[PDB]
């Protein structure tokens, strides 16, 4: 569902939205198949919106998905992709 | 005279590499009297003026 509005969804609401998920994401960004899908989201969802328009904590957060893929079941793989 | 001529230019070299809280401005304001090459004259004399006067990543883009 969420990959298709978010494909569509309106510039401007996309800001305040965002606004509201910022820290929402941030904090949960940190059996084992809840914590990997949810997380599956959470790549799905903010990819498409940073792929919308351009502060300060964003430089951060990149890298908290960066080694999210350079890990040493098959979710795991997902995991990196996402 | 030039043995200690081309230590000193080296010396010289040597301390500008060693980047310090006390390096060699302390030197040269003090090293206005003699920090180069001194034979004779010439490309001697010259030699004054010419001294006389992804962590990383993450340190690049995180705060650049």
């Amino acid at each position: 569902s969420l990959l298709t509005l978010l494909w569509h969804c309106s510039l401007d609401a996309l800001r305040e939205f965002f606004s509201t998920i910022v820290v929402d994401a941030i904090d949960v960004l940190k059996t084992f198949d809840t914590q990997i899908t949810k997380k599956m989201g959470y790549y799905k969802i903010l990819d498409v919106m940073y792929s919308r328009l351009p502060n300060e904590l964003t430089k951060t957060l990149i890298k908290l998905c960066y080694d999210a893929f350079t890990e040493n079941l098959e979710r795991r793989r997902l995991y990196h992709c996402a | 005279e030039q043995r200690f001529n081309n230590f000193l230019k080296a010396l010289q070299e040597k301390v500008e590499i060693k980047q310090l809280n006390h390096f060699w401005e302390i030197v040269v304001q003090d090293g206005i009297t003699l920090i180069t090459k001194e034979e004779a004259s010439g490309s001697s004399v010259t030699a004054e003026e010419a001294k006389k006067f992804g962590g990383d990543v993450d340190d690049l883009l995180d705060m650049i």
